[PDB]
């Protein structure tokens, strides 16, 4: 009934890496297990499968580049010799040949020779040039690597009005993204607005308060 | 080298309407009936909409109908809702002893059509925090517009900027079917301090003339 991938990290070209998928509520010998990846902005590609038997089959393009294996509690995918064409989110799925089809949330593998870099967080301050009970404010999280960055507001109490945009790759080879929220104008002095930024690949975790302007 | 070719994206419909997405397989699937359809909302994983060409899982609406056989299949969504906005992939099964067991189609995005909405526009100067490090990011935000086509023009001291901005657009909102966009112009602290008038000018179908939001540095 549940599946989860882990293991996806930044990794230099050529050094191997194994992702793992831990089942919850069924037995490996009982489902079909597949690995599927999705490069950013592109589509789902199928890597290979493990039958309930224990037979294992690979897509032709994948033959020689991955190992699929199991160990009692989990299903494993090893990327034998990562190139930059291998960076993607990797997905674990479970299928009982009938009514259950199960997907993990996915795990991000980044291949590059670049170095982890934590982000810097700056405020997008509510201004007069930011309507009438419609005040816009936000955070800019700039120059991080690799992905990903999560962003919440007021530790999760603010959900409405929030747009967190996709990250863009800058010229420097580092990502930058913003998150903004619309909010009543009658609120700017009373209520406090704080964006909670977390960039786990560098154990950065800053909470910035976004106050108006002088 | 198995390839499945889907309908070109996007594929559009208004709420209440009807869409067909077609899948053509380069060779017949297993027992001419083993073809499934998956729904992927952005950032989420995929959900099984249809399997075995036409079998509808539990908890998938009967608004989704699979059909076809051999090398030609189709998924048809009726009484479309705004949360149907997603990308739909077909997945073909073949004989593991003579070809790849599975193969995915290129995917087809479904875009929900709604009335034309002009963006609300805001502009943000750089923070003093960021200035104290050598670079200056000016950000302007277009909020809740339809359709996604919008052009942003950056102008400093009235000179059109080219090459020094980047932009991002959200995914279509599953309730209101609109889009949002943020543009970021990046200058050096020196260049930012040299000039005065910072303006973001927006052109969109829902506006006859372009709209301009600007600030004057240090006011």
């Amino acid at each position: 009934q549940s599946v989860k991938e882990s293991g996806g990290r930044l990794v230099t070209p050529g050094t191997p890496l194994t992702l793992t998928c831990k089942v919850s509520g069924f037995s490996l010998s009982s489902y079909y297990m597949n690995w599927v990846r999705q490069a950013p902005g592109k589509g789902l590609e199928w890597i290979g499968i493990m039958f309930p038997n224990g037979k294992i089959y690979y897509a032709t393009w994948a033959k020689g580049r991955f190992t699929i294996s199991k160990t009692s509690t989990t299903v494993d995918l090893k990327i034998i010799s990562p190139t930059t064409e291998d960076t993607a989110t990797y997905f674990c799925t479970g299928d009982d040949s009938g009514d259950v089809n199960i997907w993990g949330p996915g795990t991000l593998v980044t291949v590059s020779s670049a170095s982890t870099k934590g982000p810097s967080v700056f405020p997008l301050a509510p201004s007069s040039k930011s309507s009438g009970g419609t005040a816009a404010l936000g955070c800019l999280v700039k120059d991080y690597f690799p992905e990903p960055v999560t962003v919440s507001w007021n530790s999760g109490a603010l959900t409405s009005g929030v747009h967190t945009f996709p990250a863009v790759l800058q010229s420097s080879g580092l990502y930058s993204l913003s998150s903004v929220v619309t909010v009543p104008s009658s609120s700017l002095g009373t209520q406090t607005y704080i964006c909670n930024v977390n960039h786990k690949p560098s154990n950065t975790k800053v909470d910035k308060k976004v106050e108006p302007k002088s | 080298d198995i390839v499945l070719t889907q309908t070109a994206s996007p594929v559009s419909a208004a709420v209440g309407g009807t869409v067909t997405i077609n899948c053509q397989s380069s060779q017949s699937v297993y027992t001419n009936n083993r073809l499934a359809w998956y729904q992927q909302k952005p950032g989420q994983p995929a959900k099984e909409m249809i399997y075995g060409a036409s079998t509808l899982p539990s908890g998938v609406s009967s608004r989704f109908k699979g059909s076809g056989s051999g090398t030609q299949f189709a998924l048809t969504i009726s009484d479309v809702q705004a949360d149907d906005a997603a990308t739909y992939y077909c997945l073909g099964t073949y004989d593991c002893l003579s070809a790849d067991c599975l193969a995915f189609g290129g995917g087809t995005k479904l875009e929900i059509k709604r009335t034309v909405a002009a963006p609300s526009v805001f502009i943000f100067p750089p923070s003093d925090e960021q200035l104290k490090s050598g670079t200056a990011s000016v950000v302007c935000l277009l909020n809740n517009f339809y359709p996604r086509e919008a052009k942003v023009q950056w102008k400093v001291d009235n000179a059109l900027q080219s090459g020094n901005s980047q932009e991002s657009v959200t995914e279509q909102d599953s309730k209101d079917s609109t889009y949002s966009l943020s543009s970021t112009l990046t200058l050096s602290k020196a260049d930012y301090e040299k000039h005065k008038v910072y303006a973001c000018e927006v052109t969109h179908q829902g506006l006859s003339s372009p709209v301009t939001k600007s600030f004057n540095r240090g006011e």
